[PDB]
């Protein structure tokens, strides 16, 4: 029935304010009301005190809230072996003791942010002891993957291409919310050059609402965890879906807001509105799990889908006859009381599979390449209990993962 | 975390005096006074440079290493020179000639043991320690020869702790002492095997971007000092600040030596106003990275505009969009593909705290790691064989216990460091 | 010329034959191994030779060492890099008793008979230094000392003075001594009792040829032979000892790091220039006059059919691979 959460890294964590603040903000919980359901990671104790010192702060136990004072670093190494090794016992307790407590749980929704150190190199492992201690749940885990070309850390694909090799044979269904085509979200449907990262966390923050928060809650069409790997992996690759969120207008400027289920849905396809620097330049769908939520009609929805599955430049896979999971909630979205988003009366929170992250995967493994074919940075993870091997053996891995995402799609 | 600074010699001593002169401020830390602070988030991490004993009284949990009473004696004797707990001066009353060889071997190596011994307990003081920042000068006895030592030392008990070096190279132009070369050549031979962060400043280069990016037609001392300690409070205490992004020390160590040597970098501050007029406020964000990224306003004296860079470090303190720092960095690295080399796909570490220094809207430190600070350690190195040639004041060297092969490897390996830099602008 | 590579499969002891895993490595022939698992990459991979399990100590030395003396006599710098995993063999290609000799005892006994026959076309004379580096610290291994002062020649070259070599040899007996206090000697973390692993370390001989008219004044041939124990990578998450364990593994690990970019720039340096770091280790700057040029070289990389030794064997092969495949 549940879903437990692990915030890492402190992206991971100032996502997790945020996933969180919506939560209470439309179940009407307000700062300390009853106790949450997930913990928090990260080897810099100044973040992880950030949900210690600010809002929401008695919301949580001291207990779900782990840190190691000791040293981040944005290297991948340090943060899966050497250091983030010391705090993974502890953390896995939590994960192990909240697990527990529940009643008979189906995963654990975790929260990273692909090239960190704590975020990358800790859950690395952290997932990787979880696919052997619950082997028989749902491993979902929601990254932020390396923004196309506004990356920050000057490494970030050594920790990107070692966080999907290590988890990959681990996770159930990995989500992806691109960091830098969310900005234009934010540049061009909703109208702001000034996008604090508090709210690519809103977004996140709402497309994720979507997911856990009012999909285990009732509706008219209800889609478990385990529906989404079942109806979204394809292959045992721990295959990663993109968020899109369709109502993103602005909650100021323009205002059509009445924007009838015909409208939200088609407004998920066009590749300006999908948090993901993916743009459908060839990648084929393979299966979308629209989720709806508000006023719905099912035959809006089996007709507004209709029209979709015959614009045949939208392209679905050849082996895949129909892939088009209609999951319908009832209470509509809920917005922030005065962030920026335009509370609609009905969303469309589309997730897929789509050929289109043989791209992605391809821009960021090269990056990794260029750098690699010099060591650059790779006496920063060498003597951090690291090797020639877990590099050179773990590119090529994903390279097995640009020929996936390529057999599966483009031949039939 | 936690650090533990270093003021070797008469320079890294007067700077000292201004690096905390300023982070006192930069905390609300009066003399002997305590936290007036007039926030409350400069005290959630001050640890990282003091200590608990009184309740009003955080102590500066520095080192204060030199030869020449009289200054310690200058620094203790004026304004915040009553913080330091007199445990903290290792003074060394002998004669603190102007010789390298003089305070890293005769002079400097007896007083080195009675300098660890407090290195120790106040590294030992609490918590977990970071590293320790090491100030001082290429160019003189106590700065060069004692100040390598003591890293030479401090990189043998603690080789995990980081190890930040603000260098005072040896001014081009004209050269403030004779054997200049010779203390600074044996000194950059130490630092490339010890410290793995330099942050080198030049007394002139300082002089250029504060007489002419500041109107300031008397540059004392103490300002080109002032303006040093802009920099490495906007690096270290900085960053032990929240932000959106935030580093510290190791993400700026990790993201800026590709290569093991240590590397030596060149700091940038981002307002360089002069006082009332140039008060325009034009710092939106375009205008810091207009300012840190011009030629003029690196606190080194070479010119990026003359070698690639491997990596920056924009560490900006002060509320901005992630979208506006973040795509400017990307314009700032297209316009200048050219020089800012290509095997790293961004070189640049954007880093971004929250707070901004104590009376600005919003700043942002530069941490340059460019190839161009190749065109230094050979001006330094040229200099050095020009009069290691005739052997010039080599007798006040090895009359103090030295080696004809000591200088030969200190040139030799600093001047190697010349080619490996090279290799990469290439 | 080019640094020659080879490979030895060891074989599996009986313990690990009760097991009974798969082979991960299959030799084809002389020149070829298979890296597997066969029902992933199943790429071939060719070496020059391959030495089998059946390879006691007769056949290694001869192969490898034979071809090195012939540039020993030229007086060009040889060397020889043995590397292994624990358990790869690596005593027992290297040495094994003195019943069955070796690469050493054998290189001591044809070696000389060699000092011998090149002693009486020109008068020779040789000396050997058995030299360590534990936690980037060269140690004589003869004598435990402080690591000797490092400087540099006046056109280059890195050289310790703190060369020693203690003591030469008459013969094969006081050597012999000599071997029962190098693995003493050798600083290793309290391992397992079966494995031991140094710390990083080498041997050296010394020519110094002069002709028989000739005195020793007058030209001279100087040629040095590097023999190489490598010492073995650690890893944080195998070890999980770390600490004083943890440092001495990244110790070893950039003193292997500056090694591999010595290695791959010689390849690219074949079309190179001085851009080959010689100074990024110790060992690299020790190295320097003898990766050389056209020195001989040869890398001994050691492995087993064993099952540990499947990602063991397969890295290193895969680094071994690198440093024939890396060309620009
Ligand atoms: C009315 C007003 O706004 O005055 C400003 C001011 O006029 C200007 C010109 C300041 C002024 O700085 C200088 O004139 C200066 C003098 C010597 C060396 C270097 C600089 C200022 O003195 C400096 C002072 O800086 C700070 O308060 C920061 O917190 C800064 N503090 C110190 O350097 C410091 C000075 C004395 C005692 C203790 C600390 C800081 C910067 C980085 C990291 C930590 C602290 C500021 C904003 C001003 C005055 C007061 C006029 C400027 O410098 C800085 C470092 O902010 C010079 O260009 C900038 C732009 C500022 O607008
Ligand atoms: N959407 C979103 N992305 C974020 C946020 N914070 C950071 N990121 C992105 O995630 C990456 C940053 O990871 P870091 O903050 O450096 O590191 P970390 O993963 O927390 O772990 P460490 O490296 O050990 O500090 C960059 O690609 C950022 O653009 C956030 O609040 N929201
Ligand atoms: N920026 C700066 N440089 C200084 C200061 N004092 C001396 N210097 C520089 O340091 C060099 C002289 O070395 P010095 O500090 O006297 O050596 P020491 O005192 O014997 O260790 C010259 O290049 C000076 O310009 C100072 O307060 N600030
Ligand atoms: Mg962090
Ligand atoms: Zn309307």
């Amino acid at each position: 029935r549940e879903c437990i959460s692990i915030h890492v890294g402190q992206a991971g964590v100032q996502i997790g304010n945020a996933c969180w603040e919506l939560y209470c903000l439309e179940h009407g919980i307000q700062p300390d009301g009853h106790v949450p359901r997930a913990v928090f990671v990260d080897l810099e104790p100044t973040v992880i005190d950030e949900v210690r010192t600010g809002t929401y702060r008695q919301l949580f136990h001291p207990e779900q809230l782990i840190t190691g004072k000791e040293d981040a670093a944005n290297n991948y190494a340090r943060g899966h072996y050497t250091i983030g090794k010391e705090i993974i016992d502890l953390v896995l307790d939590r994960i192990r003791k909240l697990a527990d407590q529940c009643t008979g749980l189906q995963g654990f929704s975790v929260f990273h942010s692909f090239g960190g150190g704590t975020g990358s190199g800790f859950t690395s492992l952290l997932m990787e002891r979880l696919s052997v201690d619950y082997g028989k749940k749902s491993k979902l885990e929601f990254s932020i993957y390396p923004a196309p070309q506004v990356s920050t850390a000057v490494v970030e694909p050594y920790n990107s291409i070692l966080t999907t090799h290590t988890t990959l044979e681990h996770s159930d269904c990995a989500f992806m919310v691109d960091n830098e085509a969310i900005y234009d979200i934010c540049r061009r449907n909703l109208d702001i050059e000034r996008p604090t990262y508090t709210n690519l966390n809103r977004l996140i923050g709402q497309i994720v609402s979507s997911i856990t928060a009012s999909l285990r809650f009732d509706g008219a069409l209800n889609v478990d965890l385990t529906e989404f790997q079942t109806n979204l992996v394809p292959y045992p690759r721990g295959h990663f879906p993109l968020a899109t969120y369709a109502p993103v207008i602005s909650a100021e400027k323009a205002y059509h807001e009445q924007l009838s289920v015909a409208e939200i849905t088609n407004a998920c396809f066009e590749p300006a509105n999908q948090m993901v620097k993916c743009d459908p330049r060839h990648g084929k769908y393979m299966a979308c799990c629209l989720l709806y939520r508000g006023d719905v009609v099912p035959k809006d929805v089996n007709a507004a889908i209709a029209t979709i599955k015959t614009k045949r430049t939208i392209q679905f896979v050849d082996w895949c006859p129909t892939g088009f999971k209609v999951g319908i909630n009832y209470e509509p979205p809920t917005v922030v009381p005065g962030g920026d988003l335009a509370k609609v009366q009905r969303a469309v929170c589309m997730l897929s599979n789509t050929t289109a992250i043989a791209e992605a995967w391809a821009r960021l493994d090269h990056k990794f390449d260029l750098m690699y074919a010099k060591r650059a940075f790779v006496h920063w993870y060498v003597g951090e209990g690291m090797e020639e091997g877990e590099f050179s053996e773990a590119r090529e891995d994903m390279a097995a993962l640009e020929k996936d995402y390529e057999e599966v799609g483009v031949d039939s | 975390r936690e650090i533990v600074h270093i003021q070797a010699g008469q320079c890294g001593n007067q700077i000292g005096a201004k690096f905390w002169e300023v982070i006192s401020d930069e905390h609300g830390i009066d003399p002997t006074g305590s936290y007036h602070g007039d926030s409350d988030l400069q005290l959630e991490r001050i640890n990282v440079y003091y200590n608990e004993a009184a309740g009003n009284k955080y102590v500066p949990r520095a080192i204060l290493v030199d030869l020449e009473p009289g200054t310690m004696d200058s620094v203790r004797s004026g304004p915040f020179g009553q913080i330091f707990r007199p445990d903290n001066f290792v003074f060394g009353q002998s004669g603190a000639g102007n010789n390298w060889a003089k305070g890293h071997y005769t002079e400097g190596a007896e007083l080195v043991d009675s300098v660890l011994d407090v290195v120790r307990k106040e590294s030992e003081s609490c918590d977990c320690l970071q590293g320790f920042q090491l100030t001082h000068s290429l160019g003189g006895g106590t700065g060069s020869g004692m100040g390598t030592l003591l890293i030479s030392k401090i990189r043998e008990e603690y080789p995990d702790r980081i190890m930040n070096t603000f260098s005072v190279v040896p001014s081009p132009k004209v050269s403030d002492t004779v054997v200049e070369p010779y203390n600074a050549t044996l000194s950059v031979h130490q630092l490339v095997e010890n410290t793995d962060e330099t942050y080198c400043i030049d007394n002139e280069a300082l002089y250029d971007i504060c007489f002419r990016t500041l109107k300031l037609t008397t540059p004392t001392y103490g300002d080109l000092n002032h303006l040093v300690s802009a920099t490495m409070s906007g690096v270290t205490t900085c960053l032990r600040f929240p932000g959106q992004l935030n580093a510290d020390l190791r993400k700026l160590a990790v993201n800026m030596v590709p290569f093991p040597r240590l590397h030596f970098f060149m700091p940038g501050f981002a307002p360089l106003t002069s006082r009332g007029s140039q008060q325009y406020r034009a710092l939106t964000v375009p205008e810091l990275t207009q300012q840190m990224f011009d030629a003029k306003n690196m606190m080194a004296a070479c010119d990026p505009r003359h070698g690639r860079y491997l990596t920056v470090a924009a560490v900006f303190r002060g509320r901005m969009s992630m979208k506006e720092v973040d795509e400017q960095m990307l314009n700032v690295q297209n316009k200048n593909s050219s020089y800012f080399v290509e095997w790293i796909p961004n070189n640049v570490k954007t880093a971004v705290c929250d707070i901004p220094p104590r009376g600005l809207k919003m700043s942002a430190t530069f941490i340059g790691n460019s190839t161009a600070i190749q065109e230094l350690f050979k001006r330094i190195s040229e200099q050095f064989t020009a009069m290691f040639r005739r052997k010039a004041f080599l007798h006040w060297y090895t009359g103090e216990g030295m080696d004809e092969m000591e200088f030969t490897e200190a040139e030799s390996n600093m001047n190697d460091l010349v080619s490996e830099y090279q290799q990469y602008q290439d | 010329h080019h640094m020659k590579v080879v490979v030895r499969v060891r074989p599996e002891n009986t313990k690990e034959k009760a097991a009974g895993f798969h082979k991960v490595v299959h030799v084809v022939d002389k020149h070829i191994l298979v890296f597997d698992p066969k029902q992933n990459k199943d790429l071939k991979f060719v070496f020059d030779a391959v030495f089998d399990e059946t390879s006691t100590q007769s056949e290694v030395f001869e192969h490898t060492t034979k071809p090195i003396l012939r540039s020993f006599l030229n007086g060009y710098n040889c060397t020889v890099l043995a590397y292994g995993a624990t358990g790869a063999g690596k005593t027992h290609t290297m040495l094994g008793s003195a019943d069955e000799p070796g690469v050493m005892y054998l290189t001591m006994l044809h070696l000389y008979k060699c000092m011998d026959e090149i002693k009486e076309e020109k008068i020779c004379s040789t000396a050997v230094s058995y030299l360590e580096v534990y936690n980037e610290q060269i140690r004589d291994l003869l004598v435990n000392s402080g690591p000797l002062a490092v400087r540099e020649d006046t056109q280059k070259g890195v050289v310790v003075h703190g060369l020693t070599l203690h003591q030469p040899k008459s013969s094969e007996e006081i050597l012999h001594l000599l071997d029962n206090g190098n693995k003493n000697r050798t600083q290793h973390p309290t391992d397992m009792n079966a494995t031991s692993s140094r710390s990083h370390a080498v041997f050296q001989i010394y020519l110094r040829q002069q002709d028989k008219t000739a005195s020793i004044n007058q030209n001279v041939r100087i040629a040095k032979m590097s023999l190489i124990d490598l010492a073995g990578s650690e890893r944080a998450s195998t070890s999980g000892a770390k600490g004083t364990r943890f440092v001495e593994g990244t110790n070893i690990n950039r003193s292997l790091l500056a090694l591999g970019n010595v290695i791959n720039a010689l390849a690219d340096s074949k079309r190179k220039n001085q851009h080959i770091p010689y100074r990024n280790s110790k060992l690299t700057r020790l190295l320097k006059d003898s990766l050389g040029g056209n020195c001989q070289t040869i890398m001994i990389a050691a492995v087993s059919p064993s099952s540990v030794f499947y990602d063991d064997t397969y890295n290193t092969l895969k680094y071994a691979n690198r440093a024939k495949d890396i060309k620009s």
